[PDB]
C-alpha cells in the first residue's frame, strides 16, 4: 500500500511554440475499484496551472493551499504570481513538510505574463525543481508517459499540433495503466486563450 | 583507522594513519585524523567521523572560552570535556577518542575515551581497528620516559604493521609532537615504513 | 463490515445503512442507526472502526449546529463537505486518525439541488451521483451504471436500493441484518418506515 | 517593581467607559473622512488623504482604501499601520474560512472576527487598542450588498450611508440629507463626492488627495479600487473640478 | 550523479555531469547541478537533489545575511561549518553530499562534506555514483602545479569517465572556475558530448486525430 | 524577568501616542538625509557628520544595502537604523527569498520594517523606533520608488522627500527643482545641491554619503555565466566619483 | 525630577544607583567580618553577637565552605549570604562536573560577581546586602575577595567589612606594613583574633563569640576547616592579651 | 516624572537613562587611549590602586577576549566584567559557528546592537561602561573600534576615553595633523607602547610609574598586556629620549 | 514611608519595611514558648480565640517523628512552611534513611523565606516558628523569623507579651538545661515561663498546648485534659 499509488492518475505537461499544455486524467480508485469518473487534477491560479497527482487527499489540500497563498500574495503584491515564482513557491511549500511529506508530483505549467515564454517545471514529494523546458510528465504511468513523450515530442509546435501530441502521448500511456484513465483533459494555453478539451478515452 | 598516543621524557607524540573508508572504498587516503583542540592538547579520534568532528569542534569551543575566561586549560580538564560530551550522549555517538597533551606541570599526558565515555590516563593509548593487531607488540615494545627518537620509532613501527594488517588503516602515517619547544609535525611515507 | 450506501436521485438523496453491531462472533445489535442529522437539510452516514464513528460523527454534529446557532443559517451541503473532509485530512496526519469514512446527503435550498459527497478516512472527498463505502461498492457501483438514471425519482431511487440491498444480501458473506434508509430532500430529513 | 510605569490599558472609568478606548476615537477623529454609501446595485467607498504634498507619488500609494478578499474592501481612519495588520488578519482568516468550507467567507462573519480581535485588544493583555476605525463594504449571496462600521472598542454596525474620521457629524448629515433608498450606484459615487467636497477642510477637492472604491455587479460583482485618472474624470463628471 | 573538484596553482575548479534520475528512468537530461552559495563559494550536489538544494540554498542565505552583517567577503570555511553542523544535527537524514569549493581573502578553498557531517580536505575531490571512475582518472592524472586549462580539462575528463562509464552520470558537463582574484567562471554546458541523434521519421500527427468530446474556453482573467 | 509586559505608548486625552511624537521629534534632530526619484533610478544621500575627527568615517555608513536592489539611508538613533537594517536584511529572505526564490520588492520590504517598527509601537516594556527611514529600491513589476517610513508605522511613496533637521527647506527646494522627466545624473546634481545648504562644514566626497537604485552592475556580481542574474542595482558612490560631481556645480 | 531610588538599576542623573547604596547602608549594620591572605593561605573571621545567653554558644555557625577549598563570611544580611553561598555551591559543582578540577578562586569570584552584578540591573530584583570575603588556595596559591552589593569584586591583601570595619582596615594596613615578609597559617589566625576583638569595641555593649576558619596549603592541606579546640583558645587567648 | 526612570522617549526625544550611564561611565576616573601601528595596536589606561590593602594584580580594567582581540572598558568594574564575559562568550560562539576569529568590528557591532537592545527595552537597563576593542584583524590590519551605552558604535585612527579624554583627544589630532598619517609610523610595538605612554604624559601633564598604567598590544595573531616590568622598561626607555 | 510598597524597594537608611511588617504581624499573634534540656525539648503553646464560643485554633504542628514546630503569626504560612518542613524529611527519610538534622531544616526555611524578600510580588511570610527536635546530635531548639534569620536556642518564645516569658527563661537556664530524664518538670517550667507572659489571662484545658519531644520520645502533642495536670 504506496501512497501514490492508492489512486492514481497521470498529468503531462508540454512546451510549443509561444504556448504550453497540461494535461490530466480524469480517474480516482481506491486500489482496483474505480470511483470518481470525473476527479480532475488540473487547477489553475491567475494564469498559472497546476498539475497535482497522488494521493488524492493530499492533491484537494495542496490545491487549497496553494490557493490560500497565491490569493495571499495577489492581494499583498497587487499582481498574479508569475509562473516561476509559484514553482519557487510550491518548491518551498513542499520541502517545508519534508519529515512529514505530501504524496504528490505537482507539475506547473503556464507563460510569463511579462516575457512570454512558456514555463513547465516538475516536483518530487519533497519539492525537488525539474526545470525541463521539453516536457514534464508524473503520475503512476510515469514510465509510459516518459516514453510517449520522448518518441513523440519535437520542439516549436503550434497549439493544434500539440494539442494532438500531448493527447496521443497521455492516451497511449493510460492505456497500459491500469491506475490511470477514465477520462482525460487537456490545456492548451496561451498567452490571451487558454482551451479545455475533453478527450475520449476508453473506459476500462 | 589506526590511532595511538605515547608519552616520553620530553612530551608526547600523537600519531595515526591517514585512511578513511565507507565499507571497502578508501573514501579519503589523505585524512588528517590528528585534530587540535588547544596549542598543546591535541586528539586522535576513531570511528564515525561525523561524531568524531562534531565532538572535536565542541571541545574546541569550550577550551577556547575556557582559555578565555580561566586560562589554559590542563589535558586533563579537556579530557573531562571529552568525557562529559561522550558520556551524556553515548546512545548516539560511535567515537574514541584519544587526547595527548603536554604542559610544564604534568609533562606530557595521555587519556583515552573509547565507546561508553569513560576515561582512562594511560602512559601510552591505541584505538581504531588496527589496534587489534599491534596489543602485543606495543605491550613488548613500549618503555616509560623514552627519547623523542625512540618514541616516533615505536610509533611508526606500530603503525606499519597495523597499516599492513589491519585494511581499515593505510595512507600515510602522521605524528604530532607536543613538547616545551611547542608543536612539531611530521608524515612518514608509505614506501618507508613499508619497508620495516 | 459495515454497509453505508447512497444515492442522488434528481430531487432527494437516499442513505442506506446496515443496523447490525457485531464485535467478534456475536451481532450485538439489530437495530443500529448509523447517521447523524448534521442540519436540517443534511444528514451523514459513517461506517470504520468501533467508537471513532460515532464520536467523529457527533463531533461533526456539534460543530455543525454550533455553526448553525452562531449564524441563524443552514450551511450549504458543499460547505458541511468541505469542512469534514478538511478534518479527516488532519486526522490521518495526526497522533490516532480517525478511522472512519463517510457518506454526506444534503439538499440545498440555495441551488434546489440534491447534492451526495463520498469522503473516506483519509479525506478524499468526491461528489458522485451514487457512492458506497467498502466491499459494498464492489457489488453495487457497477448495479447502478446499469440501471441509474439522472432523471430518476425518489420511489425509482428506493426501488434501486431495494435492488442493491437484495444484491448485498445474496453475496455479501455477511449478515448485515438489513438497512435503514433516509431520504433528503427540499422538506428535510426522514427515515422510510416500511422497507421491502 | 514594573506597576509604578504601568498605565493599566483595560481599566473602566467611574462613568463606565474605557479610557483608551475614548482615547483613541479622539485620535481617529483626526483622521482623514471616510464615506461609504450602499445603492441598492452597488456600494461606493471614498476618502481624504491627510498626508498631502506635491512630491508625495499617488499612483502606487494605498493609504485610505484596502482589499480584504476579491469580495469586501476596508476604508480606513486611524493609525494606517494598526490598520494593515488587522487587513492581514482579515485576509488570513478570509482565507482559512474560504480554505475550510470551499467558499466565499460572509461579509458580516469578517467583520465580526475583526471587531472581536479589537474588542480582547480592550479587556485583556494590558495593550492599547488599534487607533482605526474601519468601514467595511461587502458583497455575498446571503444579505447582499453590506456596509458595516467598527471602531477601537470591538463594536460593529450595520448601515446604509456611513461615515468615519473627521467631521463626521456635518458628513452624516448631508447623507441623511440627500440619501434615498432607491438610488444607484451613479448617484452614490455623486452623493460620495458632493459630501467630501462639502466636508473637506481644504480650498477644493482634488483627485491627488482622495481615494475612491466601487463594489458593483456578467453575472459577476467586481471591486474596483479607482485610479488617479479615473478619479479626476468621475471628478471633472460629478462637477468639482473641470 | 559525478561531481569532481580540483585545485590548482591559482584558484579551484568544480565540475560535474546534467544528469538527474528517479531510480532507472532519467528525469532531467540536463540538471544543473553546480549551485552558487556565494558569488565565489560554488558547491556540488549529490544524493537526494531537494536535500541538496535546500541545504545549499539556506547556507547561502545565511552567507550573504553574515556578509552583510560583517561587510566582509564571505569565507569558504563559513560555509563549511555551517554545512557541517546543519547535516549533524540530523544525523544523515538529510541526503546531501556536497563538493564545496570557492576563494575568499584567506585564498582558494576545496572541501567535501557528508550527509552525517563529515568533512575532507584534498587537492582533488569525486562525489556521486561515478564518483569511482572519476576518482580513477583524478589519481591518474592529476599533478601539483596545474594551470587553469589543465585543471579544467582534468575535471572535465574525469566527469567524462563517469558519464560514460557510470549508469547514473551522463549527457552534459557543467563547469565552474574560480581563480585568486577574478571573477568565478561558470561554463554551462561546458561540453556537450551526448547530442540526441536525429530521429528517422516526425511524429506528428495530422490534426483531427484526437477524439474530442467536450470542449470549452477557460477564464484566466479577472 | 521582563515585568514590562503592558505598552509603553498609550493614546492621550488627547488623542496623541506620546511616544510617537517624542520619536518623531528626536527624528527632527537627526542629520539631514534626502531621497529623490528619477525615470531611471533613485539617489539617497545624506550627510556623514563625525563626532570626533579622529574616527574613521568610512567605517560609518549611514546608506545600507537591504537588498541587491534595494538601499535604505536615515534620520534619528544610528543603532536603531543599524538594528532596523539588520532586521530587514533577515526578513528579505526569512519571509521572501526562502519561499520565492527571489528577492522582495520595494514596497513589501518597506511594509515589513513598518510592521516591525508598528511592533516596537505596541508591544510591551518598549519604545518606538527614534529614526525615519527612506527606503530606495526597484523591481521588475513596479519599476522605481521611494518610500518613507515614520516611528509610527506609517509609510508613504515620494517622488522626493527628506527627513531632519533642515528637512522643510529641503523639501520646499526639491517641490522647485524636481520634474516627472528627469534622470538619474540629474537628481544626484539636485541632490548634492539641496545637500549644500543642509551642511555647513566641509562639503566633499568624504563628508556626504550617497547612494543610487539604478541600472544593473554585473561588474559586482562576482561571478560570470548566468546570463539571466544581470547585477545589482544598488551602488554607493565612491568618494572621487562625488568629488568629480562637486566640482562642476 | 525625583524618585530614582524607588527602584532598582534606575540611574539618578550623577550616574548612580541608590539602591545598591541603600545596600551599602544595611551592610554597615551587620556585624564585623574579616580575611587575611597569609603566606600558604587564607584565613576568615567574623564576630557573633551574643544578644542573649539562651543562644546555643559554639553554635550558629555563620562562616560558610564552598566546595572544599572555599571559605565564605559575609557582612549584611544572613539571609542573603546564605543564598549567595548557595549560588556560589552550585557554580562550584557546576565547574567540578565539567572541568574535573576544583573551581580556581577567581573564577568563583567572577561567577558571584557576575550574580550580584545581575541582580543589580532590574527594579525586579533587589540588589544583595551583603558584603562578601571569600577566598582560598587553588594550584596558583592563596587568594583573597571582596564582593560589594554593587557587584563590584577585588582582590585583596586583607579585607573587611561591617561596623567596626574602619578600625579592622586600619590594623589591616598595619598589617601589611609590619609584616612586608608575610604572616604564617596560625600567626594570621592570631591576628585575625586581634582585629576582631579590636573591632567589637564599636558594640561594646553586647558580648560576642570568635569564629575563625582557615584554608591554608601547609597546616590544613589547602581545604577549609574550622579553626577549632586548642589553636582557638589560644587565638582568644593571644587577643584578649594584645588588648588592654 | 517617570519619563527619566526606564528608556522610553522624553518629550524632547532624549533618553535620560542613556546620558544617565554616559555620566556613570566616568565613575572610575580613569583615562585611557589607543592607537595604531604599523602593525600592532596599543592601548593603555590609568592604574589608580588607592586602598593599600589590594592586590595590585587583580586591579584591571582591559580584558583578553580572544586570542586577537582586547577591550579596555572605561566605567564600574560589575558593568565592564558583565560585558567581557559577553563579548569572550560572542567571540568563542562566533569562532564555533563561522570557522575563523570573530573581527573586531564584527564584535563591536554586537555588543553595539545590545547596548540598543537594552536602551530600547524598559526591563534591563543600559551597561555604564564605555568598551574600546583593538585587534590586528586579517582584512584590516591594526583596528580600534569603540562602543558606548547609546548603541553606538564606531572606528577610529586612535581615540580616548575617561574624564580627561577631550585632552589627549587634541593632543592625538594634532599629531595626526602635524604628521599626516593615521597611524604610528614604528615597526616594533615597543615603540608604539612608548609613543602612547608619552603623548598621554604629555595630554595630562603627569609621570607615570610602572604601578600606575595598564598596557595591552594587539599584533598579528595575539593579544597580551604587560606586566609591570615591561612598563617599567619601556618606561626606561622613554626616559632615555 | 515610601519605601515599603514591597520587598523590592531598599529604604534610606538600608531597611526592608515588608520584613518588618511581617514581623509585627508576629507581635500581634498569641505567645508561644519553646526551651530544651539535654535529653529532651517542650514547645507550650497559648492557644488564643476569638470568644467563648469559637475554638483557640492550633499552634503545635508535628514535621516528623522527630521534629515539630510551634506557630505565632499568620497560620497559612505556618501551615505552608510546617507542608515544606515535611516534605523535606519525608524526602531525607526517603533518599537517604536518614532522619533530617534540626540545623538544616532551620536552613532550609531559612532559604525558603529568603526567596521571598527578594522578588516583587511574593510577600514575606507573616508568621514565626519554634521548631524543636531530637537527632543525633541531642536535642535542638531554633527560632525562625520571616526575615530568614534562624537562630538556635536552649530557650526562648515568640508572640505579644514574649519578652516576660524570655526573660524568665533567662533566670532559669541553669535550672532547665539540667532537667534531664524528666519530662513533666520540663514541661512544668515550659507552662511557668509561658505564664509569665498572662496579664490578663489564666491557663485552662482549652488554651494549654503541649509538646515534647527527647530521646525515647517521639514528638507527641497533648492538647485538653493531657495537659489538665500541668495547669
Ligand atoms: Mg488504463
Ligand atoms: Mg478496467
Ligand atoms: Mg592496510
Ligand atoms: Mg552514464
Amino acid at each position: 500500500s504506496d501512497p501514490s499509488s492508492i489512486n492514481g492518475g497521470i498529468v503531462v505537461a508540454m512546451t510549443g511554440k509561444d504556448c504550453v499544455a497540461i494535461a490530466c486524467d480524469l480517474r480516482l480508485g481506491s486500489q482496483s475499484l474505480g470511483v470518481s469518473n470525473k476527479f480532475e487534477k488540473i487547477f489553475h491560479y491567475g494564469h498559472v496551472f497546476l498539475g497535482i497527482t497522488g494521493l488524492a487527499t493530499d492533491v484537494t489540500t495542496l490545491n487549497e493551499m496553494f490557493r490560500y497563498k497565491t490569493n495571499l500574495y495577489k492581494l499583498k503584491e497587487e499582481r498574479a504570481i508569475e509562473p516561476e515564482t509559484f514553482t519557487q513557491l510550491v518548491s518551498s511549500s513542499l520541502y517545508e513538510r519534508r519529515f512529514g511529506p505530501y504524496f504528490v508530483g505537482p507539475v506547473v505549467a503556464g507563460i510569463n505574463s511579462k516575457s512570454g515564454k512558456p514555463f513547465i517545471a516538475g516536483f518530487d514529494l519533497i519539492g525537488c525543481i525539474d526545470e525541463a523546458k521539453d516536457f514534464i510528465v508524473s503520475g503512476t504511468a510515469s514510465d509510459q508517459l516518459f516514453g510517449m513523450c520522448e518518441s513523440l515530442y519535437e520542439p516549436n509546435l503550434e497549439p493544434e499540433d500539440l494539442f494532438e501530441t500531448i493527447s496521443q502521448a497521455l492516451l497511449n500511456a493510460a492505456d497500459r495503466d491500469a491506475l490511470s484513465g477514465w477520462g482525460a483533459v487537456v490545456y492548451i494555453i496561451k498567452k490571451d486563450e487558454v482551451v479545455k478539451r475533453y478527450l475520449k478515452m476508453r473506459q476500462d | 583507522t589506526s590511532i595511538m598516543a605515547v608519552t616520553f621524557k620530553d612530551g608526547v607524540i600523537l600519531g595515526a594513519d591517514s585512511r578513511t573508508t565507507t565499507g571497502a572504498y578508501i573514501a579519503n587516503r589523505v585524512t588528517d585524523k590528528l585534530t587540535r583542540v588547544h596549542d598543546k592538547i591535541w586528539c586522535c579520534r576513531s570511528g564515525s567521523a561525523a561524531d568524531t568532528q562534531a565532538i572535536a569542534d565542541i571541545v574546541q569551543y569550550h577550551l577556547e572560552l575556557y582559555t578565555s575566561q580561566y586560562g589554559t586549560p590542563s589535558t586533563e580538564t579537556a579530557a573531562s570535556v571529552f568525557k562529559e560530551l561522550c558520556y551524556e550522549n553515548k546512545d548516539n555517538l560511535t567515537a574514541g577518542i584519544i587526547v595527548a597533551g603536554y604542559d610544564d606541570k604534568n609533562k606530557g599526558e595521555v587519556y583515552t575515551i573509547p565507546l561508553g565515555g569513560s576515561v582512562h590516563k594511560l602512559p601510552y593509548a591505541i584505538a581504531g581497528s588496527g589496534s587489534t593487531f599491534i596489543y602485543g607488540y606495543c605491550d613488548k615494545n613500549f618503555r616509560e620516559n623514552m627519547s623523542k627518537e625512540e618514541t616516533v620509532d615505536f610509533i611508526k613501527h606500530s603503525l606499519s604493521q597495523a597499516i599492513k594488517w589491519d585494511g581499515s588503516s593505510g595512507g600515510v602515517i602522521r605524528m604530532v609532537v607536543l613538547t616545551a619547544a611547542g608543536v612539531e609535525r611530521l608524515i612518514f611515507y608509505p614506501d618507508e615504513y613499508e619497508q620495516l | 463490515m459495515d454497509i453505508i450506501l447512497g444515492i442522488r436521485v434528481q430531487d432527494s438523496v437516499i442513505l442506506a445503512s446496515s443496523k447490525a453491531v457485531t464485535r467478534g462472533i456475536s451481532v450485538l445489535k439489530d437495530s443500529d442507526d448509523k447517521t447523524r442529522q448534521l442540519s436540517p437539510h443534511t444528514l451523514m452516514s459513517f461506517a470504520g472502526e468501533a467508537g471513532d464513528t460515532v464520536q467523529f460523527a457527533e463531533y461533526i454534529q456539534a460543530n455543525i449546529q454550533l455553526y448553525s446557532i452562531r449564524e441563524d443559517y443552514e450551511l450549504s451541503p458543499q460547505a458541511v463537505s468541505s469542512f469534514v473532509r478538511q478534518e479527516l485530512a488532519k486526522s490521518i496526519r495526526s497522533r490516532r486518525p480517525y478511522q472512519v469514512n463517510v457518506l454526506i446527503g444534503g439538499y440545498d435550498k440555495k441551488k434546489n439541488k440534491p447534492e451526495l459527497y463520498q469522503i473516506d478516512y483519509l479525506g478524499t472527498k468526491v461528489e458522485l451521483p451514487y457512492g458506497a463505502h467498502g466491499y459494498s461498492g464492489f457489488y453495487t457501483f457497477s448495479l447502478l451504471d446499469h440501471h441509474y438514471r439522472p432523471d430518476m425519482t425518489t420511489e425509482e431511487g428506493l426501488d434501486l436500493l431495494k435492488l442493491c440491498v437484495q444484491e448485498l444480501e445474496k453475496r455479501m458473506p455477511m449478515d448485515f441484518k438489513g438497512v435503514i434508509v433516509k431520504i433528503v430532500d427540499k422538506d428535510g430529513i426522514r427515515q422510510v418506515d416500511d422497507f421491502q | 517593581g514594573s506597576r509604578r510605569y504601568d498605565s493599566r490599558t483595560t481599566i473602566f472609568s467611574p462613568e463606565g467607559r474605557l479610557y483608551q478606548v475614548e482615547y483613541a476615537l479622539e485620535s481617529i477623529s483626526h483622521a482623514g473622512t471616510a464615506i461609504g454609501i450602499m445603492a441598492s446595485d452597488g456600494i461606493v467607498l471614498a476618502a481624504e488623504r491627510k498626508v498631502t504634498s506635491t512630491l508625495l507619488e499617488q499612483d502606487t500609494s494605498t493609504e485610505k482604501l484596502y482589499k480584504l478578499n476579491d469580495k469586501i474592501a476596508v476604508a480606513v481612519a486611524g493609525l494606517t499601520a494598526d490598520a494593515e495588520i488587522l487587513i492581514n488578519t482579515a485576509r488570513i482568516h478570509a482565507q482559512n474560512y474560504l480554505k475550510t468550507y470551499n467558499e466565499d467567507i460572509p461579509v458580516e462573519i469578517l467583520v465580526r472576527r475583526l471587531s472581536d480581535i479589537k474588542q480582547g485588544y480592550t479587556q485583556h493583555g494590558g495593550l492599547r487598542p488599534f487607533g482605526v476605525s474601519f468601514i467595511y463594504a461587502g458583497y455575498d449571496d446571503r444579505y447582499g450588498y453590506q456596509l458595516y462600521t467598527s471602531n477601537p472598542s470591538g463594536n460593529y454596525t450595520g448601515w446604509k450611508a456611513i461615515s468615519v474620521g473627521a467631521n463626521t457629524s456635518a458628513a452624516q448629515t448631508l447623507l441623511q440629507m440627500d440619501y434615498k433608498d432607491d438610488m444607484k450606484v451613479d448617484d452614490a459615487i455623486e452623493l460620495a463626492l458632493k459630501t467630501l467636497s462639502k466636508t473637506t477642510d481644504s480650498s477644493a477637492l482634488t483627485y491627488d488627495r482622495l481615494e475612491f472604491a466601487t463594489i458593483r455587479k456578467d453575472g459577476e460583482v467586481y471591486q474596483k479600487i479607482f485610479k488617479p485618472q479615473e478619479i479626476k474624470d468621475i471628478l471633472v463628471k460629478t462637477g468639482i473640478t473641470k | 550523479t559525478t561531481i569532481v573538484g580540483v585545485k590548482f596553482n591559482n584558484g579551484v575548479v568544480i565540475a560535474a555531469d546534467t544528469r538527474s534520475t528517479q531510480g532507472p528512468i532519467v528525469a532531467d537530461k540536463n540538471c544543473a547541478k553546480l549551485h552558487r552559495i556565494s558569488p565565489k563559494i560554488w558547491c556540488a550536489g549529490a544524493g537526494t537533489a531537494a536535500d541538496t538544494e535546500a541545504v545549499t540554498q539556506l547556507i547561502g542565505s545565511n552567507i550573504e545575511l553574515h556578509s552583510l552583517y560583517t561587510s566582509r567577503e564571505p569565507r569558504v570555511v563559513s560555509a563549511l561549518q555551517m554545512l557541517k553542523q546543519h547535516l549533524f544535527k540530523y544525523q544523515g537524514h538529510i541526503g546531501a553530499y556536497l563538493i564545496v569549493a570557492g576563494v575568499d581573502p584567506t585564498g582558494s578553498h576545496l572541501f567535501s562534506i557528508h550527509a552525517h557531517g563529515s568533512t575532507d580536505v584534498g587537492y582533488y575531490l569525486s562525489l556521486g555514483s561515478g564518483s569511482l571512475a572519476a576518482m580513477a582518472v583524478l589519481e591518474s592524472h592529476w599533478k601539483q602545479d596545474l594551470t587553469k586549462e589543465e585543471a579544467i580539462k582534468l575535471a572535465s575528463d574525469a566527469i567524462q569517465a563517469g558519464i560514460w562509464n557510470d549508469l547514473g552520470s551522463g549527457s552534459n558537463v557543467d563547469v565552474c572556475v574560480m581563480e585568486i582574484g577574478k571573477d568565478a567562471e561558470y561554463l554551462r554546458n561546458y561540453l556537450t558530448p551526448n547530442v540526441r541523434e536525429e530521429k528517422q521519421k516526425s511524429y506528428k500527427f495530422p490534426r483531427g486525430t484526437t477524439a474530442v468530446l467536450k470542449e470549452s474556453i477557460v477564464n484566466i482573467c479577472d | 524577568t521582563d515585568r514590562y509586559s503592558f505598552s509603553l505608548t498609550t493614546f492621550s486625552p488627547s488623542g496623541k501616542l506620546g511616544q510617537i511624537d517624542y520619536a518623531l521629534t528626536a527624528v527632527k534632530q537627526g542629520v539631514t538625509s534626502l531621497g529623490i526619484k528619477a525615470t531611471n533610478g533613485v539617489v539617497i544621500a545624506t550627510e556623514k557628520k563625525s563626532s570626533s575627527p579622529l574616527a574613521m568615517s568610512e567605517t560609518l555608513s549611514k546608506v545600507s544595502l537591504l537588498t541587491p536592489d534595494i538601499g535604505a539611508v536615515y534620520s534619528g538613533m544610528g543603532p536603531d537604523y543599524r538594528v532596523l537594517v539588520d532586521k530587514s536584511r533577515k526578513v528579505a529572505h526569512t519571509s521572501y527569498k526562502r519561499i520565492y526564490g527571489e528577492y522582495p520588492p520595494t514596497k513589501l520590504l518597506v511594509s515589513e520594517v513598518a510592521k516591525i517598527m508598528q511592533e516596537a509601537t505596541q508591544s510591551g516594556g518598549v519604545r518606538p523606533f527614534g529614526v525615519s527611514l527612506l527606503i530606495a529600491g526597484h523591481d521588475e513589476f513596479n519599476g522605481f520608488s521611494l518610500y518613507q517610513v515614520d516611528p509610527s508605522g506609517s509609510y508613504f511613496p515620494w517622488k522626493a522627500t527628506a527627513i531632519g533637521k533642515g528637512s522643510v527647506a529641503a523639501k520646499t527646494f526639491l517641490e522647485k527643482r524636481w520634474n516627472d522627466e528627469l534622470e538619474l545624473e540629474d537628481a544626484i546634481h539636485i541632490a548634492l545641491l539641496t545637500l549644500k545648504e543642509s551642511v555647513e562644514g566641509e562639503f566633499n566626497g568624504d563628508t556626504i554619503e550617497l547612494a543610487i537604485i539604478g541600472d544593473e552592475n554585473p561588474d559586482l556580481l562576482g561571478y560570470t555565466g548566468i546570463p539571466t542574474d544581470k547585477g545589482p542595482r544598488f551602488r554607493k558612490l565612491t568618494s572621487q566619483e562625488i568629488n568629480d560631481r562637486l566640482e562642476a556645480l | 525630577g525625583t524618585g530614582y531610588d524607588l527602584s532598582n538599576s534606575v540611574f539618578s542623573p550623577d550616574g548612580r544607583n541608590f539602591q545598591v547604596e541603600y545596600a551599602v547602608k544595611a551592610v554597615e549594620n551587620g556585624t564585623t567580618s574579616i580575611g587575611i591572605k597569609c603566606n600558604d593561605g587564607v584565613v576568615f573571621a567574623v564576630e557573633k553577637l551574643i544578644t542573649s545567653k539562651l543562644l546555643v554558644p559554639q553554635k550558629n555557625v555563620k562562616i560558610q565552605v564552598v566546595d572544599r577549598h572555599i571559605g565564605c563570611v559575609y557582612s549584611g544580611l544572613i539571609p542573603d549570604g546564605r543564598h549567595l553561598v548557595n549560588r556560589g555551591r552550585e557554580e562550584a559543582a557546576s565547574f567540578k562536573k565539567l572541568y574535573k578540577t576544583p573551581i580556581p578562586i577567581p573564577a568563583f569570584a567572577d561567577r558571584l560577581g557576575q550574580y550580584v552584578q545581575a541582580h543589580t540591573l532590574y527594579n525586579s530584583v533587589r540588589p544583595f546586602g551583603v558584603s562578601t570575603i571569600f577566598g582560598g588556595v587553588d594550584k596558583n596559591g592563596a587568594h583573597l575577595y571582596m564582593l560589594e552589593p554593587s557587584g563590584s569584586y577585588w582582590g585583596y591583601k586583607g579585607a573587611a567589612t561591617g561596623k567596626g570595619r574602619q578600625s579592622a582596615k586600619a590594623e589591616l594596613e598595619k598589617l601589611v606594613d609590619h609584616h612586608p615578609e608575610g604572616l604564617s597559617a596560625r600567626e594570621a589566625v592570631k591576628q585575625a583574633a586581634k582585629i576582631i576583638y579590636l573591632a567589637h569595641e564599636d558594640n561594646k555593649e553586647k558580648d560576642f563569640e570568635l569564629e575563625i576558619s582557615w584554608c591554608s596549603l601547609s597546616e590544613t592541606n589547602g581545604l577549609h576547616k574550622f579553626v577549632k579546640g586548642d589553636l582557638l583558645q589560644e587565638a582568644i587567648d593571644f587577643a584578649q592579651k594584645e588588648i588592654n | 516624572g517617570y519619563d527619566r526612570h526606564i528608556t522610553i522617549f522624553s518629550p524632547e526625544g532624549r533618553l535620560y537613562q542613556v546620558e544617565y550611564a554616559f555620566k556613570a561611565t566616568n565613575q572610575t576616573n580613569i583615562n585611557s587611549l589607543a592607537v595604531r601601528g604599523k602593525d600592532c595596536t596599543v592601548v593603555i589606561s590609568q592604574k589608580k590602586v588607592p586602598d593599600k590593602l589590594l592586590d595590585p594584580t587583580t586591579v584591571s580594567y582591559i580584558f583578553c577576549i580572544s586570542r586577537t582581540i582586547g577591550m579596555v572598558v572605561n566605567g564600574p568594574i560589575p558593568d565592564a566584567r558583565n560585558a567581557a564575559l559577553r563579548a569572550k562568550a560572542e567571540a568563542a560562539e562566533f569562532r564555533y559557528k563561522y570557522g575563523y576569529d570573530m573581527p573586531c568590528d564584527v564584535l563591536a557591532k554586537r555588543m553595539a546592537n545590545l547596548s540598543q537592545i537594552y536602551t530600547q527595552r524598559a526591563y534591563m537597563r543600559p551597561l555604564g561602561v564605555i568598551l574600546t576593542f583593538v585587534s590586528v584583524d586579517e582584512e584590516l590590519g591594526p583596528s580600534i573600534y569603540k562602543t558606548d551605552p547609546a548603541g553606538y558604535y564606531v572606528g577610529y585612527k586612535a581615540t580616548a576615553t575617561g574624564p580627561k579624554q577631550q585632552e589627549i583627544t587634541t593632543n592625538l589630532e594634532n599629531h595626526f595633523k602635524k604628521s599626516k598619517i593615521d597611524h604610528i609610523n614604528e615597526e616594533s610595538w615597543e615603540k608604539v607602547v612608548e609613543f602612547a605612554i608619552t603623548h598621554m604624559i604629555d595630554a595630562l601633564g603627569t609621570e607615570f610609574s610602572k604601578n600606575d598604567l595598564e598596557v595591552g598590544v594587539a599584533t598579528k595573531d595575539k593579544f597580551f598586556t604587560l606586566s609591570a616590568e615591561n612598563i617599567e622598561e619601556r618606561l626606561v626607555a622613554i626616559a632615555e629620549q | 514611608n515610601n519605601y515599603d510598597g514591597d520587598t523590592v524597594t531598599f529604604s534610606p537608611t538600608g531597611r526592608l519595611f515588608q520584613v518588618e511588617y511581617a514581623l509585627e504581624a508576629i507581635k500581634q499573634g498569641s505567645v508561644t514558648v519553646g526551651l530544651r534540656s539535654n535529653t529532651h525539648a517542650v514547645l507550650v503553646a497559648l492557644k488564643r480565640n476569638a470568644d467563648e464560643l469559637s475554638s483557640y485554633q492550633k499552634k503545635i504542628i508535628k514535621c516528623d517523628e522527630h521534629m515539630g514546630l510551634s506557630l505565632a503569626g499568620l497560620a497559612p504560612d505556618a501551615r505552608v512552611l510546617s507542608n515544606y518542613l515535611r516534605q523535606q524529611c519525608n524526602y531525607s527519610s526517603l533518599v537517604f534513611n536518614r532522619k533530617l538534622a534540626v540545623e538544616r531544616a532551620g536552613h532550609l526555611l531559612c532559604d525558603k523565606a529568603q526567596k521571598n524578600t527578594q522578588s516583587y510580588g511574593g510577600r514575606p511570610y507573616g508568621v514565626g516558628l519554634l521548631i524543636i527536635g531530637y537527632d543525633k546530635s541531642g536535642a535542638h531548639l531554633l527560632e525562625f523569623q520571616p526575615s530568614g534569620n534562624v537562630t538556635e536556642l536552649y530557650g526562648t518564645a515568640i508572640g505579644a507579651r514574649s519578652q516576660g516569658a524570655k526573660t524568665y527563661l533567662e533566670r532559669t537556664l541553669d535550672t532547665f538545661i539540667k532537667i534531664d530524664g524528666n519530662p513533666d518538670e520540663l514541661i512544668k517550667a515550659g507552662v511557668e515561663a509561658i505564664s509569665q507572659s498572662l496579664r490578663d489571662e489564666s491557663l485552662t484545658v482549652d488554651n494549654l498546648s503541649i509538646a515534647i519531644v527527647g530521646k525515647d520520645t517521639p514528638f507527641t502533642i497533648y492538647d485538653g485534659e493531657a495537659v489538665a495536670k500541668y495547669i
